[PDB]
């Protein structure tokens, strides 16, 4: 490998600052330039502007209002951006990525996604779904697990740590009353479970939290 | 400022059939066209740099033509891992610039 | 090594360097600048060969004022190192004249 | 100060007096002028560079007869500067070859 | 001689909220472009010159941005010392010329 390291998530209060970074590795150059570009959800990429570490040098997109400002430290080879005095038009995923100064972006960050809510940071209760005991299975079988009550965005929800790809679905999050909720679904041949153990394991990175929860059959 | 502009939005297209996505340049930028890959939840990705020069890594099912102001980028034999948003990028002329983007749909 | 070969020699590294340092700079200089087409490296080095030579074809050249100062470096390098081949060439002919004349 | 190393500093001052005598005359020159650009003293003064060096780019030209006039001036000034600037150099590498055939 | 578009001729906006006018070029200017602020029976003032660059005097409120044809002044949060017309105006090519002019509306 990952060339371009950010955090996955800051909550922000209206009218607050935020410091997003940004760790890069691979081959470092002096040629080397930093690009960050928002996404709203739901909406395209934008522009936001670029610095040049070597030479600490910055432009910024005009055509919008002025909220970042980019720094770098050439030791611990790590772009930032100060986005400051931040509303809601300000909720948004944040990219950075590489350009060797020949104009397109060879490689992108995760991203960070920044919420700018007055709300407080709730990590998530999750719960198993395995079948109820009245219900006929066939080739292949349909568990799942109940992320709920977190705020802020996102959460990410692995199978198995990673090792189960095939059969996963997870639902977009709902928001009730300043606390987000989804599911995700996975589905695995009826001879493999409950033989075969099935774990969902949530990541929260806004609250540092990540839970296992095992789904066995209901007792 | 350069305007990228990307129509139609959303392309319905079959599986296995040929499709193209337009980007067009409110005034000439040669070939400093450079296309990105979205895939729910996930970062761009590279795909063609220079309107036609393939990147490793991708699918020789993906190319990309075009010159001046208009620009186009072409799967051949569209597949499920395809389904994604599709972005075009200029840098010809500061600042560099997105286009709207494209939703393919099978 | 005569002054005028090792002179002729030392324009010619120096020129070298002043195409990339001005390649580097022109593109620090330019991005920025709205419209600006001075600003990827590849290019920009075909831009300072271009205006050092003076051929100067216009496809691509810098907007801003310190994009400019770099262009005029570059111009002045590019027709000093040039100038010192021909006179670095003009005293080898000289010399060699002589020497025929039985001088 | 041999007299090749005074006239290659006098041609480099009065150099800079045309460029700017040239920025300012051009100015005067070509506005009222129709569809004419170059009509500000900032970029009239980049013209004038790229015009004495004969790097020549075309972003900026005058369209008047004065301004051409005045162009004709630039170009030839600069011409012949930078010549007596190599002319200069061709009379240095003469005499050090010279004194180390040991003449 | 060049013609500056300014449209729309009159823009209505809430107090607080983001207001941005537009000038067209009928042919390419670079930046430049130069905005003035005239209030009822006010000499014109000079607010943003060569298309994003800041007069001191001026509101940081004021920005402005735009390459080629297209030009845009911005008031991120219109007040009311704000009501007034919104003059472009190029030196790009002989004669300078003046856009026709916005009035803002609160």
């Amino acid at each position: 490998q990952v060339q371009l390291q950010q955090p996955g998530a800051e909550l922000v209060k209206p009218g607050a600052s935020v410091k997003l970074s940004c760790k890069a590795s691979g081959y470092t150059f002096t040629s080397d330039w930093i690009h960050w570009v928002k996404q709203r959800p739901g909406h395209g990429l934008e522009w936001i502007g670029e610095i040049i570490p070597s030479y600490g040098r910055a432009n910024y997109n005009e055509k919008i209002q002025k909220k970042a400002t980019l720094t770098a430290d050439k030791s611990s080879s790590t772009a930032f951006m100060q986005l400051s005095s931040l509303t809601s038009e300000d909720s948004a995923v944040y990219y950075c990525a590489r350009e060797r100064g020949d104009g397109y972006f060879a490689v992108w960050g995760a991203g960070t996604t920044v919420t700018v809510s007055s709300a407080k940071t709730t990590p998530p209760s999750v719960y198993p779904l395995a079948p109820g005991s009245a219900a006929q299975t066939n080739s292949m079988v349909t568990l799942g697990c109940l992320v709920k009550g977190y705020f802020p965005e996102p959460v990410t929800v692995t199978w198995n740590s990673g090792s189960l790809s095939s059969g996963v679905h997870t639902f977009p999050a709902v928001l009730q009353s300043d606390l987000y909720t989804l599911s995700s679904s996975v589905t695995v041949p009826s001879s493999s479970w409950p033989s075969e153990t099935v774990t969902c394991n949530v990541a929260h990175p806004a609250s540092s939290t990540k839970v296992d929860k095992k789904i066995v059959p209901r007792d | 400022d350069i305007l990228l502009t990307q129509s139609p939005a959303i392309l319905s297209v079959s599986p296995g059939e040929r499709v193209s996505f337009s980007c067009r340049a409110s005034q000439s930028i040669g070939t400093d066209i450079h296309w990105y890959q979205q895939r729910t939840n996930g970062s761009p990705r590279l795909l063609i740099k220079y309107a036609s020069e393939s990147i490793s890594g991708i699918p020789s099912r993906f190319s990309g033509s075009g010159s001046g102001t208009d620009f186009t980028l072409s799967i051949n034999s569209v597949e499920s891992e395809d389904i994604a948003n599709y972005y075009c990028q200029q840098s010809n002329r500061w600042p560099f610039t997105f286009g709207s983007g494209t939703k393919l749909e099978i | 090594s005569a002054l005028h070969w090792r002179a002729a020699g030392a324009a010619t590294v120096l020129l070298v360097i002043v195409l990339l340092a001005g390649s580097y700079l022109a593109v620090l200089a330019e991005r920025g600048a709205p419209g600006a087409q001075l600003i990827t490296y590849p290019r920009a080095l075909w831009w300072s060969v271009v205006t050092a030579t003076t051929v100067g074809y216009g496809d691509l050249y810098p907007v801003t004022l310190w994009g400019r100062c770099v262009a005029v470096v570059v111009m002045v390098a590019g027709i000093t190192s040039f100038g010192l081949v021909t006179a670095a060439l003009a005293t080898w002919f000289v010399g060699r004249e002589q020497e025929r004349r039985g001088h």
